[PDB]
DNA sequence: GGGGTGGTCGCTGTTCAATACATGCACAGGATGTATATATCTGACACGTGCCTGGAGACTAGGGAGTAATCCCCTTGGCGGTTAAAACGCGGGGGACAGCGCGTACGTGCGTTTAAGCGGTGCTAGAGCTGTCTACGACCAATTGAGCGGCCTCGGCACCGGGATTCTCCAGGGCGGCCGCGTATAGGGTCCAGCCC
DNA sequence: GGGCTGGACCCTATACGCGGCCGCCCTGGAGAATCCCGGTGCCGAGGCCGCTCAATTGGTCGTAGACAGCTCTAGCACCGCTTAAACGCACGTACGCGCTGTCCCCCGCGTTTTAACCGCCAAGGGGATTACTCCCTAGTCTCCAGGCACGTGTCAGATATATACATCCTGTGCATGTATTGAACAGCGACCACCCC
């Protein structure tokens, strides 16, 4: 079962914190490496990223929607 | 709610229809008028055999069908499905026309 | 006392007219002279090609449950054979239509 | 009446009756077959004429016809046409 | 309604140098589309005669064939050591091609590459490749033939690489499936629902789309064995 | 007596049918004008040669044989109208 | 001892000295120009021959040559070649 | 006894050989008969085309500061012209090279 | 650090060089050897004129150059700049080869 | 005497030069084998026609005229070799 | 070094029906590449003679051209009221084309759609379009000619749309620039750094790539005025 | 006995679990379009007949090609130096390509308009067929000069080395926008003074 | 007399602006490449020379086609009526394309290998030329039968309608992952009771 995808997304974005945030492809790779079936949950990940953006927990660097790179909030 | 096929289904069924049949697709009498206009742009008061106009129409439709085949291949090469004038121009230029 | 007139087609075992082929070669302005065996060879080749196309067209007509060969059947026979298609690559068959062929990328998922 | 218009229709029909006894042919298909026969005749005769001109020969012979057939017809079609022509020529020569 | 091909002599003993004839009777009119094949043991058949009278390329003039309509014959004049083999007629005038029972005579470059023996348990599936070389791949159909000591040779079906066209013997519909690969010039045969009955040697054979053309070159054969 | 705009008689549905026989599933809106131009060029090229043959024969009627000769010269041999 | 071989080289050279008096030509360019002249001669002659056959005429005339020129040469090439041929024939008829 | 020979090219005002063209037409199997004006017309057309190509090739040679026309100059003259390129579209010229042409999308910026 | 041109600059310079020049680009002796190899399959004991091999080489190079031009057009059509085997196949098929 | 694997004599830099003359800027690594195959097909066709002409002439030497005739009949007329 | 054309009769007076001869001399040998033009007042010039002897299309046999080398002449045999116009010889045997001074005579479907008159101020620039129809656009050059009331006709340059090749008179380099659009069959001429001296009527003219062809069809002419 | 502290109880807040909701996937049913079947009836294929012209039969006349001899050219073959090109490897830049998101262009469907198709009639322009006669072209013999092979020689150009200009790539200096900290400001807490209970 | 509230003051919290830092663009400098120019030799163009064979002059014979006359076919025009197709509009979905990010695949540049090129010599196979000569094919007259045009009849199939199956689209039901709210537990505060001084 495991935790909701939001927890894994936050862990992946906090895993290395490049000067510019993690990209969608890189975070999917991180989720796959940690262990997740990214193949059948792409919509779940995209909606999770959109949710975390709307709550303000994450900030979007360049792209829009699921595109671009994502880094953690100000604090 | 009225029935409605999704885009491309009727297109594919039309493709299967017209690739099965052999009749001419362009209207006979408008094509004849076009032929006569072009001809009078070369020599006035020309007359045409019915079979001559029929041969011209057969040749024109065969040429257009083959050109659309080449255009479709070019469009698919561009990873598209819609044929475009740039695809037609590429096909014609490669054909050496 | 002339012997009963045979025909050169019958002598060669052919159906196509050797005499007519020889006449066409003579009057076609192909050379000053024409050999005796040339129209026989040419008639044999023409008959062979005609037999091959008519055979394939008749098979196609039978597959379409038709007893009479039509330009559609000639077109199918020619286009479904690579060698005949190469021979007639630049030829347009009237009322022949086209082979049914849809690109795989266009078909639905 | 009118001036006689010679065509290959009867010979094409005899060949048809040899290859498929019970089937017939439409007039449009017969016209297409006549066009085919005329086109192939013109191709072979023109190629043989070119060969004779190249070799400074005044006579088109079965050798010229055979070489023209090999040049024009592809592969197995050419091989079978050559076999048919050779068999016919030998039978004709043997009366 | 399949045309059964009847070879009269099922076996023949002959001395050297003397003449030998082999007779074939067709069930129905095949209209001169008959071929003759020579198969030495544990090797693939080589074609001898096609169109019932025409020598295959490289065949010596000692072999000769005749006949038309329903009754055909094969003749060998100068019997030499290598002539001891099994001779099969093949008719291809109708869509299901049929081989003869086979006459065992005993006396006193186009390359088709085919896979090696296969051992498979029943119910599983096997895929035999056919790598063709030495000729233009698309111009010739590839024909598949199954040989069993109990039932002889059977024509399974063919693939036309030019347009991927297929035709199958009704006995092998579903059982056999043929595919081609223009890029690698390779043909594959797929068998589904394997059974002990499928333990046989499968030959890929090349045949031109010309109707009088016969099976000219053969693969070495894949000996599939079902446990 | 005169004719000035008849290429528009090659209608959009007619071009669509030609494309469908050609295997085309989706058609841009400019294909129709582009195809009309291409067809007009092809017809001009063929008809010029046909009229040239007619004028050489001193005829005032363009014949099917004239069209066949024009096509054969342009490398587009047409079967079914000879004789 | 060698065998005489005909070529258009001297006529091409005369025309070259008319159009550019001070310009020369290399052997490869002369060979290409000979090939060109032969090719165009063959095309025009073949088209005129086919015209004569189509019209059941046994004679190739300057009218057949004119029609063949109109068929083979595009636009202004055809117009100016026809003008040159007509001028030459008119001069020859009176000379 | 006999008038001094005057050539047919000279009568027509042509450099190309009318007599040679007439003989080639007679021996080329083109027709049973050849009219008197046919070789004159054909020689005039051939001379016109030759003069046109040599004129353009000489202009190209002058632009290169070369005195002798070379196959490169012939290729440049033919390919730079709509009508000559149309006439010779299927012709390969030995040692002619190709026109300088780079597609704009390949250029920097 | 030593001088180093950026990718495509030397490519453009080579394009300009070889479109300006006219010499044959394939090596004479291996092309002759290939011609003899291919011919050996059709008839044994053949000899070749030097001019015959030269004509074959000019024809082959011209054919290849024209095919590469069509391939470049196809690549640009696909919005790429790298020519690919599918580009060659498209050009050949549209040419009718 | 026997020559066995000579297609590889059409080296990669030679193919790159041919592409550069063709105006090609960037070349995928798979181009070279495809080009060699295409060249082999073209050579086979032309040489087969040339050898047919040579055999008809009953000669053992393939001539430039034989090559030129083969090229012409395949629609690839070549100027400059005695045509 | 530009070849100078010298029309000796500047003005001629003649009644109806009689004959008028106009002659031209060349500084260098132009080798028969001379043409004659008729220009009505405020009308575009129409061609009469090309290759110094050939009548232009639709021109009656009343007009006769003569001469070669450096001496040329134009002859009119049966004068009409319409023949009152100004006639110019044009040489096109060398890169800078040159028109004659002009001769005034007084007696007692290819379309080149050129734009309307333009008013402009110095220093700025104008772009003059040429829309051509009724012929194959790429097969013919478009020639541009400037006609002042003081300097007569001057040849500016041409663009050849098949390869966009251009050639300019050295007097007009930089001042003039030519572009073409195949999709619209339109040619544009842009004048830079306009000056009151640039106040003249500019004509677009079609000319085939054939060397003996002349400027045959002309646009109606766009006058450009600089304050 | 009073004050302080601790203990217990109650109330509130937090966390956890349960329930309801949003999202997506799979199966079923209905609509519809192509397909499959006879029935019918119109006409196109196929067969008979008669006539005539083109193919067969027999002969003449000669010349085109096959066949043999000879020469000598030009193709093949081995050889050995000289580099120029091919080959191999390596660092890295940019280009292919995969994923996503948005806008609108194109597909599907329906009501209205238009003109294509048919069929039927009338007329004449011209295709095409025949007969005459003759201008023009094929064929042969005599003549000769234009064109081809040979020889030569000398000037255009290929090659080369040395400057020149232009182009191509990187580095250094001036400039804009964003973020963290500093400064000013405002709000809340606090202490004293006055008023009310 | 005490507590509550209001006024004045001080402490903390908040909002905006400025300097420093990261990213960007423009201009100058260096070097490599392409050009360009003058010198030099070398071999191919092009000019002359003699011979020979094919082009020209002249003449004969006949026939291909220009032309004129007549027939009668089919192409052109026109008109009415039916109805299918084109057109125009609405609307919605999926496809083109633009953006972002990743990764790895060619590109550019060295050094090492190799084999191509070129000059050289030597050998002989076969191409080309010439001569003889005879087998085959063109040209011609006669004769008859194979093929083409006309005519006629009838069966394969085109068209029509009725039913059948396969496919296409979507509605709904289930699964599942997530968010919200309610309840339960624990911690803190307040009040009472008990213990200590």
């Amino acid at each position: 079962s495991g935790p909701p995808v939001s927890e894994l997304i936050t862990k992946a974005v906090a895993a290395s914190k490049e000067r510019s945030g993690v990209s969608l492809a890189a975070l999917k790779k991180a989720l796959a490496a940690a262990g997740y079936d990214v193949e059948k949950n792409n919509s779940r990940i995209k909606l999770g990223l959109k949710s975390l953006v709307s709550k303000g927990t994450l900030v979007q660097t360049k792209g829009t929607g699921a595109s671009g790179s994502f880094k953690l909030n100000k604090k | 709610k009225p029935h409605r096929y999704r885009p491309g289904t009727v297109a594919l069924r039309e493709i299967r229809r017209y690739q099965k049949s052999t009749e001419l697709l362009i209207r006979k009498l408008p094509f004849q008028r076009l032929v006569r206009e072009i001809a009078q742009d070369f020599k006035t008061d020309l007359r045409f055999q019915s079979s001559a106009v029929m041969a011209l129409q057969e040749a024109c439709e065969a040429y257009l069908v083959g050109l659309f085949e080449d255009t479709n291949l070019c469009a698919i090469h561009a990873k598209r499905v819609t044929i475009m004038p740039k695809d037609i121009q590429l096909a014609r230029r490669i054909r050496g026309e | 006392a002339r012997a009963k007139a045979k025909t050169r087609s019958s002598r060669a075992g052919l159906q196509f007219p050797v005499g007519r082929v020889h006449r066409l070669l003579r009057k076609g302005n192909y050379s000053e002279r024409v050999g005796a065996g040339a129209p026989v060879y040419l008639a044999a080749v023409l008959e062979y090609l005609t037999a091959e196309i008519l055979e394939l067209a008749g098979n196609a007509a039978r597959d379409n449950k038709k007893t009479r060969i039509i330009p559609r059947h000639l077109q199918l026979a020619i286009r479904n054979d690579e060698e005949l298609n190469k021979l007639l690559g630049r030829v347009t068959i009237a009322q022949g239509g086209v082979l049914p062929n849809i690109q795989a990328v266009l078909l639905p998922k | 009446k009118r001036s006689r218009k010679e065509s290959y229709s009867i010979y094409v029909y005899k060949v048809l009756k040899q290859v498929h006894p019970d089937t017939g042919i439409s007039s449009k298909a017969m016209g297409i077959m006549n066009s085919f026969v005329n086109d192939i005749f013109e191709r072979i005769a023109g190629e043989a004429s070119r060969l004779a001109h190249y070799n400074k020969r005044s006579t088109i012979t079965s050798r010229e016809i055979q070489t023209a057939v090999r040049l024009l017809l592809p592969g197995e079609l050419a091989k079978h046409a050559v076999s048919e022509g050779t068999k016919a020529v030998t039978k004709y020569t043997s009366a | 309604m399949d045309i059964k091909m009847t070879q009269s002599p099922s076996s023949m003993h002959a001395s050297l140098g003397e003449r030998v004839t082999i007779t074939c009777k067709a069930s129905q009119d095949i209209r001169s589309y008959l071929s003759w094949y020579q198969q030495k043991p544990w090797k693939s058949p080589k074609t001898l005669i096609y169109y019932a009278t025409s020598l295959a390329d490289g065949v010596p003039s000692r072999f000769s064939g005749s006949g038309s309509g329903q009754d055909f014959s094969l003749t060998i004049n100068n019997l030499e050591s290598d002539d001891t083999a099994t001779y099969y007629c093949l008719q291809h005038g109708e869509s299901p091609y049929t081989f003869g029972s086979g006459t065992k005579l005993e006396i006193k470059e186009v390359q088709l590459q085919q896979s090696g023996p296969e051992l498979v348990e029943p119910g599983t599936s096997v895929k035999m490749p056919c790598k063709a070389s030495g000729y233009t791949f698309t111009s010739y159909t590839i024909q598949w033939v199954k040989q069993t000591p109990r039932q002889g040779l059977e024509w399974i079906g063919y693939i036309y690489p030019y347009n991927a066209g297929t035709k199958y013997n009704e006995k092998f519909k579903g059982k056999a499936t043929l595919t081609s690969d223009k890029s690698s010039s390779t043909v594959y045969m797929e068998l589904s629902s394997l059974t002990s009955e499928d333990s046989a040697v499968y030959y890929c054979a090349r045949k031109s789309s010309r109707l009088r053309s016969t099976l000219d070159y053969w693969g070495q054969g894949t000996s599939v064995t079902v446990s | 007596k005169v004719l000035r705009d008849n290429i528009q008689g090659i209608t959009k549905p007619a071009i669509r049918r030609l494309a469908r026989r050609g295997g085309v599933k989706r058609i841009s809106g400019l294909i129709y004008e582009e195809t009309r131009g291409v067809l007009k060029v092809f017809l001009e090229n063929v008809i010029r040669d046909a009229v040239t043959y007619t004028e050489h024969a001193k005829r005032k009627t363009v014949t099917a044989m004239d069209v066949v000769y024009a096509l054969k010269r342009q490398g587009r041999t047409l079967y079914g109208f000879g004789g």
